């Protein structure tokens, strides 16, 4: 019925698709001179003010576990780390033969984590050598066939390079923002399990503040729920999956280290120098890490309830230390001021449930000789701290995981995981999606074109 | 104001009078130091493909352009009374996106290159 | 300013055999455009100037088949295959890329 | 009448003329937008910016409707508020740059909704095609 | 009926053919000019050129009265380039390559006439017209 | 008994036997879209305006 074509430029249709994101950083510590490990001359600041967009009638799908953003952040982030150990010192020439024996002196039973190594170090001088001293943990000296011979872990794999000493580990807020004629979706569904249609979607300019928290076994401070205590997973059916939980209300875990150390300065060459501790004063004891009991009780009866909809009703939901493996993914392993911990979480995950001011003390280990992105032939040395440090932190989620289930039914044992850092950043880059905005299309209008 | 993709699920009548919103989002303005350099490249030549294509049409200028071809092609199997009040845009592409092929260059034989050939053969007299 | 130097000053030529002029210029000629601007005048005694080659090799209105110049930059040389009796004047060359427009020495042509 | 080329006001060379006579020669400023490790990113960069700079002019000239127009006159009207002046006196004893700093803080409204009045003749235009 | 392929000439296919038969495979070769550390820097620099050449021929296809159109045909006699050719035998006898080794230095000086003459002087007395 | 007088802060590189420390003129040229005036005033000092551009 006269019916001809028309095209129109500017129609609100996007696809999915796969870019590049860049910075975007707040102005209020972006001008202080504090150098971090993640950069920031690189990245533009941030608007004052963001831009929320509402969008009515709009159900968009999302998937939480086929997200190219958490790939993206963990390639930046590898980068970030690779880039920041250049310009400083590499600790080549300490694979050396050492003479190490047993600290003693004031021992509260830490019967042999430390030692006191002495060895032969070259100076500014090519032809003149230098003997020194100093101390090591027990966790990074390798015994070689009273004072014997030892030497370090690292010294058959790869001489490494020294942590930049000018440099913070602090984490800090970081935006991501897409490119022109790209767009980012976010879902506001509150009671949302990441994949499936939402409800509530919004175009939102860039996205909020994430810190790239390292840690292991549990979450430090992420973003909280908003109604209940979600669990979230791929396939709930499947044992080879991690389970991600988010908590309701924060749990405040506190960390120290009661030694008094001191740090001496030893020159290995021409501009170049080591750093070493000479002395503990004071008393030597453990560190150690608390938790409220209370407080632990009532959150882990919260996740128990909202597991049990999943799988039954009167099943008994029972909770059990880690299995085995490396130092690393058997502890919840940190950083707190500089310094690396490895805590004991097996106070933590023992309870057995059924359908019908005390605190939980933490032991936790010190390692200075550290490997991390699961990487093998590179070291980060940390020096040592002068002083006493101490942690105030958030636990904000889990990373649970189920063993393979005897006949069907009657018992659930769930055991703290970990290892990847990338459900680290799945627990926050959940709500996020990117797409590509398509302007072009043709509607049929009875429009003739004079002719 | 509705602001960028403000009448996403709005209907097609009320989603055509804000196409200069959208028009102007599509052109704005060593990690970081590439990642841009290769970002804004991309966007400035998806933005000159697209005003090349709208302009090899009749075209070139204009947000709003309706041309002379019949509708055979794209089979919607539908009348005007019931697209534009009961259908939004989004809608639209996932029944009409086989024919956004043999559609385009309908656009370009037989309309702005025969229409443009006896133009020039009419200012000759 | 730029200066033009014409050579020679005097050049008698055969009625029928080849001939030619040179000119040369102190800065280049050519121009932003992309274009050499020189022009070769025919100044016959008694008669109105004629434009005889512009833009270094372009042959101009009239000029019979017989009149073609040939340059690159500050060298230009003018070419006369078949010279018949009303070839006597004076040749200039004039620069157009700079003002002020500079005129050539001259060269008077006569029948020996 | 083959051309000298000594006649040619060349770059800016009319910046000190009246805007009645500097408005002959838009053309030599409107052709100098789009001429051509460490030490070879930053030329590129610059680049990349000159060229996404001159394409959002052509884009704010897209919409109104001046599409490769140097001189392009709008139906928009002129309020006595905005510069109570004859045309005597802009353009015969005034110059392009004692323009642009008097009317300055007034271009953000010229720029905006009173121009883009395109919307009310796209629309206009439509309808009257839809009807034989 | 139709029902085959191998009729289409393709990029470049009317290389070879007549002037009459090149001019109506245009949008072919339009298309062609715009597709889609170390070796990065180097592609990366030349997608830029690329868009810098395809920017600079669209702004000259403009400064003239051709803004968006192929085939463009203007208000200028033709006594820039004397090719006593005439009409019969260039549009049937010869081809473009041929064309363009033909006139390849008169071709400076009728890119003048049609930025100085053709358009500049038609949009002032266009505005002027109205203006009136 | 000496030493060299860097032998605490670093240890740099010798200089190339083959280079040579001559200056050479140097000119700077403005991007497309960017303009260099001159000022061709001859009691110029500075700051102040300057009437010949
Ligand atoms: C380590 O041994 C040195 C002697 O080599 C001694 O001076 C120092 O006090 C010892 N440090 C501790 C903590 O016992
Ligand atoms: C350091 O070298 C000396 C010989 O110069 C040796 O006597 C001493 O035992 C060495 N110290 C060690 C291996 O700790
Ligand atoms: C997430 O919720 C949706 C309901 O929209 C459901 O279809 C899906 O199975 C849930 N995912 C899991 C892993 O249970
Ligand atoms: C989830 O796990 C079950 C049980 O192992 C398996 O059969 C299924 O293929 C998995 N994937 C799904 C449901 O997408
Ligand atoms: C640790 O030792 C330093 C001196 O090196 C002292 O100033 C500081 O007060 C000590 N800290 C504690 C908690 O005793
Ligand atoms: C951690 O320290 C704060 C004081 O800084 C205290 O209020 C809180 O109770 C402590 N947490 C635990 C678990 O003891
Ligand atoms: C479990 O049983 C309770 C009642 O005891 C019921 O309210 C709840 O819905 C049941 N959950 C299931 C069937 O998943
Ligand atoms: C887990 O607890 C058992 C005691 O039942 C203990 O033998 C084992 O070493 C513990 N594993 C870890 C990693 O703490
Ligand atoms: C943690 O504690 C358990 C028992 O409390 C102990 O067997 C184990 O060796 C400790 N260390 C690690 C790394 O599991
Ligand atoms: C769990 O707690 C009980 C009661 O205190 C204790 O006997 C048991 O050893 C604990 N389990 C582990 C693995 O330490
Ligand atoms: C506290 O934890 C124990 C596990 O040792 C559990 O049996 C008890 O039910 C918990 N208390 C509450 C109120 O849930
Ligand atoms: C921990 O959570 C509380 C809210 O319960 C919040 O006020 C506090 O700032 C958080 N600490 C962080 C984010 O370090
Ligand atoms: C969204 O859907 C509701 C339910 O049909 C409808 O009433 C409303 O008009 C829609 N929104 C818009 C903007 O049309
Ligand atoms: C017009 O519609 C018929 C119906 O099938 C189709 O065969 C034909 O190809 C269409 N015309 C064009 C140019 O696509
Ligand atoms: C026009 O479309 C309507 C659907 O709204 C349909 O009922 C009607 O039959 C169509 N008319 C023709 C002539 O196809
Ligand atoms: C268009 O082609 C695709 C791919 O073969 C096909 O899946 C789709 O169904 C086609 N469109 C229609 C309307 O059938
Ligand atoms: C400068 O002003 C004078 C006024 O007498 C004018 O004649 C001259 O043309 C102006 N200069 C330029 C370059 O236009
Ligand atoms: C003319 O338009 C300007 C636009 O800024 C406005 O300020 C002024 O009040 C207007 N004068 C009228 C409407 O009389
Ligand atoms: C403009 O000129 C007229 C006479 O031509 C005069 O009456 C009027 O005052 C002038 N306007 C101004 C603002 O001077
Ligand atoms: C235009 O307005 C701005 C407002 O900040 C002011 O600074 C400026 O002086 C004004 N212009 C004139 C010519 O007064
Ligand atoms: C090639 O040349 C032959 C003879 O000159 C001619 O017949 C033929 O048409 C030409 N090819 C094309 C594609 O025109
Ligand atoms: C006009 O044609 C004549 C004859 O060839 C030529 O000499 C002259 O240069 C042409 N005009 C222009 C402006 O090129
Ligand atoms: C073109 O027309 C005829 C046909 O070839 C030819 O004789 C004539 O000389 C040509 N015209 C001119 C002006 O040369
Ligand atoms: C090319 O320019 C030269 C002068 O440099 C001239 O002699 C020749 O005729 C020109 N070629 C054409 C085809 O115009």
């Amino acid at each position: 019925e006269n019916l001809w074509v028309t095209v129109y430029y500017g129609v609100p249709v996007w696809k999915d698709a796969e870019t590049t994101l860049f910075c975007a950083s707040d102005a209020k510590a972006y001008e202080t001179e504090k150098h971090n490990v993640w950069a920031t001359h690189a990245c533009v600041p941030t608007d004052p003010n963001p831009q929320e967009i509402h969008l009515e009638n709009v159900t968009e799908e999302f998937n939480m576990w086929k997200n190219n953003m958490v790939e993206q952040m963990h390639t930046d982030i590898i980068s970030l780390w690779d880039q920041s150990l250049k310009p400083c010192v590499k600790l080549t020439p300490l694979c050396v033969t050492l003479q190490c024996t047993n600290v003693t002196n004031n021992i509260t039973d830490m019967r042999g984590e430390l030692k006191n190594c002495s060895f032969n170090m070259t100076t500014e001088l090519r032809d003149k050598k230098q003997k020194v001293y100093s101390l090591f943990y027990r966790l990074d000296v390798v015994q070689i066939n009273s004072n014997k011979e030892y030497r370090l872990i690292n010294c058959n794999t790869s001489a490494c390079t020294q942590a930049c000493p000018k440099v913070s580990f602090e984490p800090i807020p970081i935006h991501y923002c897409a490119p022109a004629g790209f767009a980012i979706l976010k879902c506001k569904d509150k009671k949302f399990n990441g994949t499936g249609p939402c409800p509530s979607v919004s175009t939102v300019q860039c996205t909020h503040g994430i810190k790239p928290v390292v840690s292991t076994q549990l979450l430090l401070n992420g973003s909280l729920a908003e109604e209940e205590v979600m669990i979230r997973s791929e396939n709930i059916t499947n044992n080879a999956k991690n389970i991600l939980v988010q908590f309701n209300t924060p749990v405040q875990i506190n960390c120290t280290r009661p030694n008094n150390n001191t740090r001496k300065s030893i020159r290995i060459g021409p501009g170049q120098a080591f750093y070493a501790t000479g002395d503990i004063i004071g008393d030597i004891r453990q560190a150690h890490c608390n938790v409220s009991k209370a407080t632990w009780n009532e959150t882990l009866g919260k996740v128990v309830k909202q597991l049990r909809k999943h799988f039954g009703n009167n099943t008994i939901i029972r909770f059990a230390n880690s299995s085995g493996g490396d130092l690393e993914v058997t502890t919840h392993s940190f950083n707190c001021g500089g310094e690396f911990f490895y805590c004991n979480t097996s106070g933590l995950f023992n309870s057995t449930w059924i359908s019908n001011n005390d605190s939980i003390t933490l032991p936790c280990r010190i390692k200075q000789i550290i490997n991390m992105w699961q990487r093998i032939g590179q070291c980060m040395y940390a020096p040592p701290i002068q002083g006493v440090i101490r942690c105030v932190s958030n636990i904000t989620g889990l990373i649970l995981t189920r063993d393979g289930g005897s006949t069907n039914s009657t018992t659930e044992t769930f055991r703290p995981g970990g290892g990847d850092m990338r459900d680290n950043w799945r627990s926050e880059l959940y709500k996020y999606k990117v797409v590509k905005i398509e302007p072009l299309g043709v509607a049929p209008t009875r429009c003739k074109r004079r002719v | 104001f509705l602001g960028f993709l403000g009448a996403a699920g709005s209907t097609m009548g009320a989603a055509s009078m804000t196409l200069t919103v959208q028009a102007r989002n599509l052109l704005s303005g060593t990690v970081w130091g590439i990642k841009q350099l290769q970002a804004r490249v991309l966007a400035v030549e998806r933005y000159l493909r697209d005003q090349q294509l709208l302009g090899i049409w009749g075209c070139s200028g204009k947000l709003i352009c309706c041309t002379n071809v019949p509708w055979n092609s794209s089979w919607s199997n539908r009348n005007l009374s019931e697209i534009w009040d009961n259908m939004t845009w989004l809608q639209w592409d996932k029944e009409i996106s086989n024919y956004t092929q043999i559609i385009y260059g309908l656009l370009e034989e037989s309309q702005n290159q025969q229409e443009k050939n006896e133009q020039d053969l009419l200012a000759l007299d | 300013d730029i200066v033009m130097t014409q050579t020679p000053i005097s050049l008698p030529v055969t009625p029928g055999e080849p001939a030619s002029m040179s000119c040369r210029s102190s800065q280049s000629l050519l121009h932003s455009d992309g274009r050499t601007y020189l022009f070769w005048y025919l100044l016959r005694p008694a008669q109105a100037p004629q434009l005889l080659v512009h833009d270094v090799s372009k042959r101009a209105s009239g000029v019979p088949e017989r009149f073609s110049g040939s340059g690159s930059d500050t060298d230009f040389t003018l070419k006369i295959s078949r010279v018949e009796a009303e070839d006597v004047g004076s040749y200039y060359c004039m620069q157009g890329t700079q003002l002020p427009l500079t005129f050539g020495g001259g060269t008077n042509v006569e029948i020996k």
